[PDB]
């Protein structure tokens, strides 16, 4: 994350930290005691599929505080349409070997209805993104979960506002822009899958999942976020699905 | 059954001038367009359709051709009294921070 | 591998080797 502030511990209970062989892979959200959404593009170069961990309860990766929970990741499901190496349909559902144990510091994040979110959460200017960015970077707080506050943009104002003669990449119905065009704050490498959490009438819900952009906090540029709303139907389907064998599974879309 | 029965439409429960259909240990009120309710005791707000402020619904809202929109809730949450609020049924519902409540 | 890094909770080592 860029331009962020550390997230008061337990003020981001649905953030997940995804490892591949003890390594930092990405971030992701916890919707219920067993499922986890995250960006599809993290599992593009995964070879050792048996070694996918998912740490929840984390905050500061430099010290310990009985809150961290590890769980294996049995499945990583993503759009049949998801085409490796592209920007469209950057989402993935994750089935965890054993359910996590909700606690004051581990809490799922309300996923809404394809209606509620399109009529409402859609029209809310400010929402939160969160994550650890690049855990190698040497900065003092480099090891702390950080949250940002970013306003959302109607994809058009985003195509417009974008110093877009600048190789403007397509901006599909399956995405939306968000942030500040001036290059002060934005999500960044290692944040993918993180939740772009929205608050409304008292509860947080999930609208985006950190996807890509054109340079972290680049002037004239915004950060893209996968439009959760669109996948909803597909996510609730796959949660009632008969658990399948292989780790990766390309469910058909829609 | 029909004897212990009797005429339940006697207490004229149907308000705002609705029709009352006597029935088995119960009754039904037929209302006027302008009204709604078990006893048509309320007035049909035309702009209470979901798309407008989410029908007042705190969480979810659904429209019904010919019936006042009803509000719902998300798992581990239950419709509260008002019919617009959601209180939780579980100990850790989604979207709520425990170190805060 | 996160374990490789000295400033990390050593808990992150159970997931390496
Ligand atoms: C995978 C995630 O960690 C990461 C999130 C970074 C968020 N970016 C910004 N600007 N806030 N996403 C990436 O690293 C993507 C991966 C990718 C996705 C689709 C196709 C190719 C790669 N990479 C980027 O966003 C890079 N800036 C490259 C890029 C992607 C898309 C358009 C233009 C450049
Ligand atoms: C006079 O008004 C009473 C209070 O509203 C009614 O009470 C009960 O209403 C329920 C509604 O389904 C049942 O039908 C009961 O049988 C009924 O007693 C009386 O019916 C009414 O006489
Ligand atoms: C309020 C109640 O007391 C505490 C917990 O042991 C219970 O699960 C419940 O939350
Ligand atoms: C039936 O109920 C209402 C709807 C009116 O039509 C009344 O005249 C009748 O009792
Ligand atoms: C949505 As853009 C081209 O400003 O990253
Ligand atoms: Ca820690
Ligand atoms: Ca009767």
């Amino acid at each position: 994350i860029v331009g962020g502030k550390v997230c008061p511990k337990g003020e981001c209970p649905w953030q997940v930290l995804l490892l591949v062989n003890g390594a930092q892979l990405c971030g992701g959200t916890l919707i219920n005691t067993i499922w986890v959404v995250s960006a599809a593009h993290c599992f593009d170069k995964i070879k050792n599929w048996r070694n996918l961990i998912a740490v929840l309860g984390e905050h500061d990766l430099s010290e310990h505080d009985g809150d961290e929970q590890s769980r294996r990741v049995a499945q990583v499901i993503i759009p049949s349409t998801y085409v490796p190496g592209t920007t469209n349909h950057d989402i993935a559902l994750l089935r965890l070997h054993q359910p996590v144990v909700l606690t004051d510091h581990v809490v799922p994040l309300c996923l809404p209805e394809r209606t509620f979110s399109e009529r409402t959460l859609a029209f809310v200017r400010f929402s939160l993104v969160s994550g650890w960015g690049q855990l190698l970077d040497r900065g003092a707080t480099a090891l702390e979960l950080m949250v940002l506050n970013v306003p959302r943009l109607m994809t058009q104002d985003c195509l417009q506002q974008s110093r877009k003669v600048g190789d403007s990449p397509n901006i599909t119905e399956y995405m939306f822009c968000a942030g500040y065009s001036d290059g002060s704050k934005d999500s960044c490498k290692g944040d993918s899958g993180g939740p772009h959490a929205t608050h409304y009438r008292g509860t947080w819900y999930l609208t985006g999942i950190v996807s890509w952009g054109q340079g972290c906090a680049t002037v004239g540029h915004f950060g893209v976020y996968t439009r959760v709303s669109q996948y909803i139907e597909w996510l609730q389907k796959l949660m009632r699905s008969e658990p399948r064998p292989g780790v990766l599974l390309r469910a058909p879309f829609p | 059954i029909s004897y212990s029965d009797g005429d339940q439409c006697a207490s004229s429960p149907c308000q705002n001038g609705g029709s009352c259909k006597d029935q088995l240990q119960s009754y039904i009120c037929f209302c006027l367009p302008a009204f709604e309710g078990r006893n048509c005791e309320t007035h049909k707000d035309d702009q209470l359709i979901c798309v407008n402020e989410n029908g007042g619904c705190e969480q979810y809202c659904s429209d019904h051709t010919g019936t006042k929109r009803s509000c719902r809730c998300h798992e581990g949450y239950s419709l509260l009294a008002d019919g617009v609020s959601c209180t939780p049924t579980v100990e850790y519902p989604c979207g709520k921070i425990p170190i805060l409540e | 591998a996160l374990c490789d890094d000295p400033r990390v909770d050593r808990w992150y080592c159970q997931f390496v080797e």
